[PDB]
């Protein structure tokens, strides 16, 4: 049988045809013309089914493409807090370099994802490192509301990740909840 | 008045900088460095309407909001505008003579 | 010069021209706290170090920069690696083993104690002297001005802490104080 | 490869500075590609800019045939719109980043 | 999606004028700041 | 900016003309007030007066116009609108 | 003949704005080299220890010179102190002065030429110190033993107030000064050592 | 939304002043009824061929520029707060 292109099942949202990709022997760490990871890809096509099923057949969590983008950079992209969460646990660094020193913290901010920044912060991401640019994740925070999440990290420390995390499985309750109604 | 020619010296002296032109409302040139007034008459006769063209396009993103500071940057020269209520301050300089 | 102590604002050091430091309070007008010998010139600055406020350093027309700990009327260090009047010393806000001195002959000296406590680890020469110096409160930039009249500002490299912590700092501090300062107390302490 | 990915990054990467109010892509005909604003303030920021670089190139080339423009900025008192002009014989393009410049990190 | 050096390439525009573009917007904090000397001083004024 | 001929009561050649026209008042001029003007003048010389012109990118108009003597178009975003009358 | 320049009220600050625009233009380069962005005794120096600074190679600790506040006005003048702005990092009061006619220059990074703004002192300056809690309050303690306030809102050289010999003026230079921070809710003193002897404080409220 | 009377900021007149007041009535009440320039221009236009000898025409619209060759007296172009109204006989 042909070999079942991983990329193209990620890309079509095969998780089966993943699955048997990954069986017969297909690379979980093979790369793309840019680089791009089966993780990488199923982050960025937000395949999250796809995503665990590589995580556990053993994708590389920390693996980045040339620029040095990971897939937790890709999920702080994407603003999924499922995928985020997902690599997290999974075991990606919450402050990974990727392209020009930007951290996972620093990019989630940039494009004012506030539940990545959220969950960032909440696994110890920290708003004291800089860019290449000479900005830091507050600067780079869009929304008012994730700045100030940002500021009261760096003045707060682990115990205010801890009140962070509480407010956020708070949050989290309240959607299931809404949702469970309607 | 002064100060005002201590600024206008500088501002000869700076590196990079090839004219600088003080220009009145009506578009008549008040001052020139340029020594040729072909060109000096070439840049107040265009450049203000680029700078007006600015301050109409500020005004309609937000009519509280009004033209401060233009930059043009060309391949060769870069023009800069400071448009007052009375007054227009062009000025061409070469912005790569920070390399040299 | 003086220098007010954060511990309390009431208490400080103050250096003289016979070469004396004197911890004294606001409150008492009458004598000094505490007396502080060994400069035989003007002291010229003196200032309690940011990170630990009961150890300051000084600098002092007689060729030397000097380390004190309250307390202790010696100084605790000696720095000299000139013949030449250190007319100011600014101690590095980035790291807590670093200071930057200005000599009367146009030096500017980045010291690093923490690596060599004879020579600083950086050194400059300019053909004027130099008057006063500081450090860029968010910058780790040293700029540095004399009889030219003119301001020259330089970065350094590897010379900055600003990630690390100040619990970290303290720590490099004392452990580079015990390292280098001589064991002059420990022999009484055994013959009670 | 996909495309989408380098446009992402770069977006994401020049959405990061300090202040950027946002970013789009305009081709020539004043019709923006990408933006992260609103619909109707994205139209209206595409049509002025595209007559704007319209007008200032014209200009440019009155001033000097064998110069054409490359970058465009204008500070207003609240905020800055910088402009990235390209004009390749297949495509003109413009990149306007709008950024509060007063904005405090 | 036009694959990159395709004519047209958005990505390629991008990443020629990315440079420029972020250093524009560093110097703007510079020129806020330097504004802020005088403006943020009447704050404290009154 | 290819010319967006919106409604077109017109010919092929003076529909032409009338972009022709319209370009060249844009490129002389940079206020829609003065862009009618130029477009309406020229007109006038051209086409038999009286013409009637509105250069500008946000008005909604009804107007009553003679045979084969309107256009409303888009220069960019810019819409021109001609019509003879009187 | 009144030039047409003096009609023109925004003038002066035009002309400020594009000082900044050709300073800022000319050192870009070195401030994006600077935040990293890609677009006796000395000959008894131990060799031992030069060779280890050597052998540290990158990591060693290292300087570059970075651009020079200089002027016209301030050459010839020894530079008697500097101080930073305590609210603005970036604005450096220089009172140069070595009784030498003392001068205050207020330097920054949009301007390495001029000063933006520059007073003139009846004699050299020897301490200045910004206040914490007002930064436009520049206090002075100058070589004739004078202590004197000056507030950079007004824009003048004229001081606010001064510390004559009737107000305590010391005999001799004060050579430090400083203000003190001892909460919001109280008044900012000045401290200043001369070398008469003397370390005076000074309550503003009361002249 | 704002009941205060706008004022009529008349810019040019040159009709007779009870038809221009006429013309303000007309026009308040077609933007009371319509919020579409094109049906505000449309219900103006008709009721002034109705009432002021046709044909008469009508722009309405907060920025642009024209240049019309009017019949005298019958001439005019004011605002009811930012928006811009014009109108002109010709023909």
């Amino acid at each position: 049988e042909e070999p079942i292109d991983i990329f193209q099942a990620i890309k079509e949202g095969d998780y089966e045809a993943v699955q048997i990709a990954l069986d017969r022997g297909a690379d979980i760490e093979q790369t793309s013309s840019g680089g791009v990871t089966p993780l990488i890809q199923a982050v960025q096509c937000g395949a999250e089914q796809a995503v665990e099923i590589l995580v556990q057949s053993g994708a590389d969590v920390h693996a980045a493409t040339r620029s040095g983008d990971t897939a937790l950079h890709w999920a702080a992209y994407g603003g999924g807090g499922a995928l985020v969460q997902l690599l997290l646990e999974a075991g990606a660094n919450v402050d990974a370099v990727g392209d020009l020193g930007n951290r996972p913290l620093h990019v989630a901010a940039s494009r004012g994802h506030d539940q990545v920044v959220g969950l960032l912060l909440t696994h110890n991401a920290h708003t004291a490192f800089k860019n290449a640019y000479g900005n830091t994740a507050l600067s780079l925070a869009t929304g008012a509301k994730a700045q100030a999440w940002i500021k009261r990290v760096a003045e707060g420390g682990p115990g205010e990740r801890s009140k962070l995390a509480a407010e956020l499985a708070a949050l989290e309750a309240e959607a299931d909840a809404k949702a469970a109604e309607r | 008045m002064s100060d005002i020619e201590s600024t206008l010296t500088r501002i000869q002296g700076h590196k990079g900088v090839i004219g600088v032109i003080i220009v009145n409302n009506q578009g008549v040139p008040l001052r020139s460095t340029f020594e040729h007034d072909a060109m000096t008459k070439q840049y107040a006769d265009l450049v203000p309407g680029l700078a007006d063209l600015a301050r109409n396009l500020v005004r309609d993103l937000d009519p509280q909001n009004d033209l401060e500071f233009l930059r043009i940057r060309s391949h060769k020269h870069e023009i800069m505008v400071a448009a007052k209520d009375d007054f227009v301050l062009l000025v061409i300089q070469d912005p790569n003579a920070a390399s040299t | 010069a003086f220098d007010f102590s954060g511990r309390d604002e009431r208490i400080y050091v103050a250096a003289t021209e016979d070469g004396w430091l004197h911890k004294c309070s606001t409150s008492y007008s009458e004598q000094y706290l505490e007396s502080y010998r060994g400069h035989m010139g003007p002291v010229y600055q003196v200032q309690f170090s940011p990170y630990k406020k009961d150890m300051f350093i000084s600098s002092s027309g007689d060729w030397t920069i000097r380390m004190w700990q309250e307390g202790r009327d010696t100084p605790l260090l000696t720095f000299q690696a000139s013949t030449n009047e250190i007319n100011d010393v600014q101690w590095c806000p980035t790291n807590s083993t670093v200071f930057g001195s200005v000599t009367a002959t146009g030096r500017l000296e980045i010291w690093d104690f923490a690596l060599s406590t004879v020579k600083p680890v950086m050194h400059q020469k300019t053909p004027a002297k130099l008057s006063c110096m500081l450090f860029a409160p968010n910058y780790p930039v040293v700029v540095c001005g004399g009889e030219d009249g003119t301001v020259k500002a330089y970065r350094l490299y590897n010379v900055s802490h600003e990630y690390d912590t100040l619990e970290e700092q303290l720590g490099r501090l004392d452990a580079v104080i015990k390292a280098n300062v001589m064991k002059k107390e420990t022999g009484q302490a055994g013959q009670a | 490869m996909v495309d989408i990915a380098a446009v992402d990054e770069t977006f994401k990467r020049l959405q990061s500075h300090k202040g950027v109010l946002g970013i789009i892509v305009i081709n020539a005909e004043g019709i923006a590609i990408r933006t992260t604003f609103d619909n109707d303030l994205t139209v209206q920021y595409a049509a002025l800019v595209s007559h704007f670089t319209v007008k200032a190139r014209s200009a440019v080339r009155k001033l000097d045939g064998d110069n054409d423009l490359k970058f465009l900025r204008i500070r207003s008192k609240k905020h800055e719109i910088m402009i990235a002009p390209e004009f390749e014989r297949s495509h003109e393009y413009y990149l306007v980043v709008v950024q509060d410049p007063s904005r405090e990190a | 999606r036009r694959p990159r050096n395709a004519p047209g390439s958005v990505a390629d525009f991008l990443e020629r004028v990315r440079d420029q573009c972020e250093v524009a917007l560093v110097q703007n904090e510079i020129t806020n700041i330097f504004r802020d000397d005088l403006s943020s001083l009447n704050d404290e004024a009154d | 900016s290819k010319a967006v001929i919106k409604n077109a009561d017109m010919s092929e050649e003076m529909q032409a003309d009338a972009v022709d026209c319209a370009t060249q008042a844009l490129e002389k001029y940079n206020i829609e007030k003065d862009i009618a003007a130029y477009i309406k003048k020229e007109f006038d010389r051209k086409h038999n007066p009286t013409w009637h012109c509105i250069v500008g990118r946000n008005f909604g108009s009804y107007v009553t116009h003679e045979t084969k003597h309107f256009i409303y178009f888009y220069l960019g975003q810019v819409a021109i609108l001609l019509f003879k009358s009187g | 003949v009144l030039d047409p320049l003096l009609s023109l009220r925004g003038l002066p600050d035009a002309l400020e704005l594009m000082d900044l625009a050709i300073n800022q233009n000319n050192y870009l380069q070195q401030l994006l080299l600077y935040r990293d962005i890609q677009p006796v005794a000395e000959s008894n120096w131990p060799e031992e220890l030069l060779q280890e600074l050597a052998d540290l190679g990158d990591d060693a600790p290292r300087m570059e010179h970075l651009w020079d506040w200089s002027c016209p006005l301030t050459a010839g003048k020894n530079v008697a102190c500097m101080g930073w702005n305590k609210a603005n990092p970036d604005l450096l009061a220089v009172g140069y002065g070595s009784e030498p006619r003392g001068l205050v220059a207020f330097w920054s990074l949009k301007n390495l030429q001029h000063p933006l703004w520059w007073f003139e002192v009846k004699a050299a300056v020897t301490a200045l110190d910004f206040s914490t809690y007002s930064p436009n309050l520049l206090a002075l303690g100058m070589y004739d033993g004078t202590v004197a306030i000056y507030d950079i809102k007004s824009r003048q050289g004229t001081p606010s107030m001064e510390s004559d010999v009737h107000s305590g003026k010391h005999s001799d230079p004060v050579w430090k000064v400083k203000w003190l921070d001892h909460g919001p809710e109280r008044d900012e003193p000045l401290v200043s050592i001369s070398t008469d002897g003397r370390v005076t404080q000074w309550s503003i409220a009361k002249g």
